[PDB]
DNA sequence: CCGCAATTAATTAAGCC
DNA sequence: GGCTTAATTAATTGCGG
């Protein structure tokens, strides 16, 4: 179990377009609250979580992905 | 007052020496280095990230 | 579709000088 | 307080399921 993926230099350069958003502390603290009881979100319930925090789908999906990364990197960081 | 790693002059030595070989080491090299100098993988991953940013500009 | 690896551009802040 | 730089955040590309 290591399941390594593909190196970055070989990828086609990104297209960051664009705006650098930053979620409000309420937006954030709700996300964290949900995270505590549910590490994965099915699509319909992601839709609802977003629609009720006035974020996009992509945003919650990405937040969730980035949270899990942090979570594991913390878990197994002993 | 948030945590903030200060690297030994020895580990800073080994990080700069590795960065000199590749600017993008693979996970296993990173790991192997981590053992060799008593830091966790994540500390090294970030170092390389930051260090690369410096280089680019 | 989805997670995830593997990365970035931007930033926030610690702590030397 | 400036400055370098470790840490954090929201993003991306593309495999492998």
């Amino acid at each position: 179990a290591r399941r390594i993926g593909h190196p970055y230099q070989n990828r086609t350069p990104p297209k960051r377009k664009k705006p650098r958003t930053s979620f409000t502390r309420i937006q954030v603290a709700e996300l964290e609250k949900r995270f505590h009881k549910q590490k994965y979100l099915a699509s319909a319930e992601r839709a609802a979580l977003a629609r009720g925090l006035k974020m996009t789908d992509a945003q919650v999906k990405t937040w969730f992905q980035n949270r899990r990364t942090k979570w594991r990197r913390q878990t197994a960081e002993e | 007052r948030r945590y903030r790693t200060t690297f030994t002059s020895f580990q800073l030595e080994e990080l700069e020496k590795a960065f000199s070989r590749t600017h993008y080491p693979d996970v296993f090299t990173r790991e192997e280095l981590a053992m060799k100098i008593g830091l966790t993988e994540a500390r090294i991953q970030v170092w390389f990230q930051n260090r690369r940013a410096k280089w680019r500009k």
